[PDB]
């Protein structure tokens, strides 16, 4: 009859008017880049929020590139069921205290179990090492914590590469780089997945995390094209 | 502590939950092959209805 | 004193494993072995649904099994026609992270909620003719993992901390507290008379729980890892539980313990969802290969595969009448399968 | 002559080898394009243009073969037709691997925002401007120095009208290569990597600069079977229509099976067919 | 249901030996990864060890390499810890953890005080 007729032709213009904004919505979701700032216990990460009820997120668009931080606090200590839920954002932050019980061990734990998982594996994960005067601190004042927390630390010499160090001290240099040894030979360790780790050490106070984070994220998004056309 | 009234709470639901009785698994199993039997009929999943009828054709 | 509760509770255990083994009496496996097998099964995928643009985690059929809404991380509830393929409405929500929905008997409002610990409420008929949140329902601590409508006013809903709760729309606030599970409580079931419910939680375990009365009665240990999927048997004196085991299993209240088991040699990844065709024989099975399967629930044989998907089955649905299977997955298509002889 | 016989023989057989490579050509592109319209997992610009490169490889593979079954007024319009329906489409196949590496170069070097409303663009440019250039030598030759069907160009004024156009569209794509394979060389020493990756490097670019090669061809497109005197007249005449013939080939076989995202749709749709079969 | 429980423990002087053992009688033994799991009077709970589901990868926690040794039996479902050359540090409530899920590599929720697939305490006492 006409009254179908009139019904089918009403929910073709609903669903016209529906794919119009759903197609409007695509280029802002595309074009948007979505970080999830996940970190172990206080090491940081109020602090990173400020520099740039369950969830947390922050708008901030930094050299005309958006971003979204997504700050999951409130949750229960258990992460194994929520954290599938991450396998699609960009980039995993992760922040570590590298000053009660092991907390480079738990950061270990954790970032290796990330790189592990089989859902995330195919996501990439920037890491901030935090505390850098705080562990130079520790070092200088001669106390004996990592020396013997980690034996393997006494047989290490520091990387002859990297040293930009004008004046700090070589053995807080010689721990930062056991450190960031110890979490990128977790990463190197099994490459079943296309996913890649950034480590940085987040020492200034400055806006200069924020420019790290944004060039992770586009040599992120070049190496993820690169690879989509099969050049790299 | 708290662990206390934990083992507490745990013990009074098992007692709770073992003062009731059971039935029969050949009993449950008579059942569901009943309803599976009396039902069976009206499924068009498991018996293909025509695609006359068929609204998603 | 502590050990002397820990005794008791094990001589407790013990009393109660040994009861079921007592009442344990034949098996259905041996008893199924002189019924007619169901056969291949073939299920043409029919309606593909194209219109998200990120990974469904949940859908619901509705009351009249044909408007189905479907939800995604990209912030959109979607409210298909499944005959003409259409979209009847698409309401942006507030926080990109949802991990369940929930269409009413009713077919009023809709709920939905997620990593956001609130669920929100989206009441379809207005005057306006604007899906606006018509209730927030916050103080739950972890993440929102399901919510099922149990009447046009009340909702029962199983979030990340091992708490459920029975809420009450008009007023917004808690009615009974469901305390009692040790781990995540993932999945949840109502009974087709809306008399009990089941919630499968991280413990590998799962209790039934009385919504008026608001205690445990019964709780099933028989898997041995998370229980994702959980689904009562139409009859609703029976449900399915599915694991990171990859394997299924058919339990019965009034046993008060297992019946069969639906494990495969073959499958290693576990279960997303489960569900049970209108009759009941049919056992569909949504697993992490990509690929769903049909089992026949008195048999564990394989009857068919619902192959056809790129990324997990996080989603799988019979409808109330029973015609079509909806199979939601991470690549974000909704197709509607079929079948047809 | 012996020598004479041996020429004879081997212009023969390369006649017969660009027949053959034309006509694998077409089956290739058949192939790609039936691919990329049926398994309509893959809908997005990237691979628009890529079907839209391969019907435009698919016009020139034809025409030329028309070309040369009607090559000796219906004849002589038959012809024409031809002739200028090759000259248009050997213009549009290197204007669409310039919209490509377009495409490429913006898509990895764009500070966010990703623009996928730019395949009008795309399109009309592909496929606009080697019409565009290509109109006014048919007026020309036509007006002025009207030829039968065509010939050797007499004048720089008949060479350089179409030469032009092409050599300014692969001298950019030479230098937009230029810059991808900086970002890509940054990106491989970044990881500091195997001498295995090193020579990944050298792999991609010429396997997908095998076009600059082309470009050598369509300066040195007429063929006439050239007879002179010499050993490298046949060298070239050999060479170069391999080097036509392989290069359709290559472009369609090594730009859309190596793709991961078809590779998995093809062995996923042939393994579901096998369980839905038995 | 999955019904760890250890055995061992006690007192022992500084520099002793000691051997926890620890049976699981719920699962399939071989398709999961055991870990042993320790928790200091005050402190909280710390990842000591683990082994893979056939007994190849094995790691420490750094201060128990070399003292510490982790076996497992999979015909005998038992799952064993010989520690050797103890401190008055290492005093603690040992747990027998498991990961949650079996065929993967990874686990998380091990070292978290509600995870459900650990068994109850081993009191461990040097002085």
């Amino acid at each position: 009859t006409e009254d179908q007729r009139n019904e089918e032709k009403a929910q073709r213009e609903a669903n016209k008017k529906i794919e119009k904004q759903l197609q409007k919505d695509k280029q802002v979701y595309r074009a948007t880049h979505r970080l999830l700032l996940l970190g172990a216990g206080e090491s940081g990460k109020n602090t990173i929020v400020k520099q740039m009820s369950g969830i947390f997120e922050t708008k901030f668009q930094v050299d005309k590139v958006n971003f979204h931080m997504f700050d999951v606090g409130a949750q229960r200590d258990e992460r194994r069921k929520w954290i599938q839920c991450f396998n699609d954002v960009t980039a995993i932050i992760f922040v570590v205290a590298s000053s009660q019980t092991n907390r480079l061990q738990a950061a270990l734990k954790l970032f290796d179990s990330i790189w592990n998982n089989k859902w995330l594996r195919d996501t990439s994960v920037i890491l901030f090492l935090n505390k850098q005067d705080l562990l130079a601190e520790k070092v200088l004042a001669g106390k004996s914590k990592i020396e013997d927390y980690f034996p393997e630390f006494a047989r290490y010499t520091t990387p002859e590469d990297a040293t930009p160090e004008p004046g700090e001290d070589p053995r807080v240099t010689r721990a930062k780089y056991f450190i960031r040894d110890e979490f990128l030979r977790i990463s190197t360790a099994s490459g079943d997945g296309r996913h890649y780790c950034y480590p940085h050490f987040t020492c200034a106070v400055d806006t200069e995390n924020i420019r790290r984070v944004f060039n992770d994220c586009r040599d992120i998004i070049q190496r993820m094209h690169l690879r989509q056309y099969e050049l790299l | 502590t708290a662990s206390i009234a934990q083992a507490r709470k745990l013990v009074e639901q098992l007692k709770m939950e073992a003062n009731i009785d059971r039935i029969k698994v050949s009993k449950a199993a008579a059942d569901l092959m009943a309803y599976c039997e009396a039902h069976a009929k009206e499924d068009p999943l498991l018996t293909p209805v025509p695609a006359s009828e068929n609204p998603f054709r | 004193e502590l050990d002397q509760l820990r005794q008791e509770a094990e001589q407790l255990k013990n009393q109660i494993r040994d009861a079921r083994k007592a009442c344990a009496d034949a098996t259905l496996s041996q008893i199924t072995n002189n019924i007619d097998p169901v056969g291949r099964i073939q299920m043409r995928t029919r309606r593909t649904l194209r219109g998200h643009l990120a990974k469904i985690y949940a859908m619901h059929w509705g009351t009249d099994s044909r408007l189905l809404v479907s939800a995604s991380q990209d912030g959109k509830l979607i409210i298909w026609d499944s005959y003409t393929t259409n979209k009847v409405h698409a309401i942006p929500l507030r926080s990109s992270w949802v991990m369940t929905c929930a269409y009413a008997p009713s077919g009023n409002y809709v709920a939905c909620g997620g990593l956001d610990n609130i669920c929100s409420i989206y009441n379809l008929k207005t005057r306006e003719g604007n899906v606006r949140v018509s209730r927030e329902l916050a103080g739950h601590t972890g993440y929102l993992s399901c919510c099922r409508f149990l009447d046009d006013n009340q909702i029962v809903t199983s979030s990340g901390d091992t708490t459920c709760a029975l809420w009450d729309i008009e007023t917004g606030q808690q009615t009974t507290t469901f305390t009692g599970h040790t781990g995540d409580v993932m999945s949840l079931s109502l009974a087709p008379d809306t008399r009990l419910f089941v919630s499968g939680a991280c413990d590998a375990s799962a209790k039934l729980w009385d919504v008026r009365e608001g205690m445990c009665r019964q709780t099933f240990t028989g898997h041995e890892s998370d229980i994702n999927a959980i689904c009562f048997f139409p009859n609703g004196n029976a449900f399915a539980t599915g694991s990171d085991d990859a394997t299924c299993r058919l339990f019965d209240l009034r046993a008060d313990q297992e019946l069969m088991t639906y494990s495969h040699d073959n499958i290693i990844c576990g279960i997303t969802s489960v569900s049970f065709s209108k009759s009941g024989r049919l056992l569909l099975a949504g697993y992490d290969d990509f690929n769903c399967n049909v089992w026949d629930a008195l048999k564990a044989d394989r009857a068919g595969v619902l192959a056809g998907h790129d990324n997990r089955v996080s989603c799988l649905g019979v409808t109330d009448d029973g015609m079509a299977v909806a199979t939601g997955s991470w690549d974000s298509f909704l197709k509607i399968w079929n079948g047809s002889s | 002559n012996e020598a004479f016989l041996d020429q004879r023989l081997i212009l023969e057989r390369l006649q017969v080898m660009y027949t053959v490579g034309y006509s694998l050509s077409l089956a290739t592109l058949l192939l790609a394009l039936l691919i990329l319209s049926l398994f309509r997992r893959l809908h997005c610009t990237r691979n628009y243009i890529h079907i839209n490169l391969f019907t435009s490889f698919m016009l020139r593979a034809a025409a030329i073969l028309s070309r040369d079954r009607l090559l000796p007024n219906q004849a002589l319009a038959a012809c024409r037709t031809a002739q200028i329906v090759t000259q248009y489409c050997v213009g549009a196949n290197y204007t669409w691997l310039l919209v490509e590496g377009v495409y490429l170069h913006s898509l990895l070097v764009l500070v966010g925002g990703s623009e996928e409303g730019h395949f009008r663009y795309y399109l009309l440019l592909g496929w606009g401007a080697p019409a565009l250039f290509v109109i006014p030598w048919v007026i020309v030759r036509y007006l002025y120095e009207n030829t039968q069907c065509w010939e050797r160009n007499e004048v720089k004024a008949i060479w350089w009208i179409i030469r032009t156009p092409i050599l300014m569209t692969i001298l950019i794509n030479f230098l937009i290569f230029i810059r991808i394979l900086g970002i890509l060389l940054s990106k491989l020493r970044t990881r500091q990597m195997r001498c295995r990756d090193y020579r990944l490097r050298l792999a991609r670019s010429t396997l997908f600069l095998v076009p600059l090669l082309g470009v050598h061809e369509v300066v040195f497109a007429p063929v006439t079977e050239e007879q002179a005197r010499g050993a490298l007249r046949f060298a070239k005449l050999g060479f170069e229509i391999f080097l036509s013939s392989f290069q359709g080939f290559l472009v369609s076989v090594l730009y859309c099976f190596i793709n991961k995202e078809v590779q998995s749709e093809i062995r996923r749709g042939w393994h579901h067919c096998r369980l839905r079969r038995s | 249901q999955v019904q760890l429980q250890e055995s061992g423990g006690g007192l022992v002087q500084p520099g002793g030996s000691l051997r926890l053992s620890c049976a699981a009688s719920g699962f399939t033994f071989s398709n999961y990864k055991m870990n042993w799991v320790r928790q200091a009077p005050g402190k909280g709970l710390e990842w000591v060890s683990d082994i893979s589901q056939s007994g190849a990868s094995i790691s420490y926690t750094g201060s128990v390499k070399g003292r510490f040794t982790i076996s497992r039996d999979n015909a005998k479902n038992t799952l064993y810890l010989q520690m050797n050359s103890l401190k008055p540090e290492d005093t603690a409530v040992y747990y027998c953890a498991r990961c949650p899920a079996p065929f993967t590599r990874d686990c998380f929720d091990v070292t978290s005080t509600t995870y459900a697939y650990r068994g109850q305490g081993t009191q461990v006492t040097v002085s």
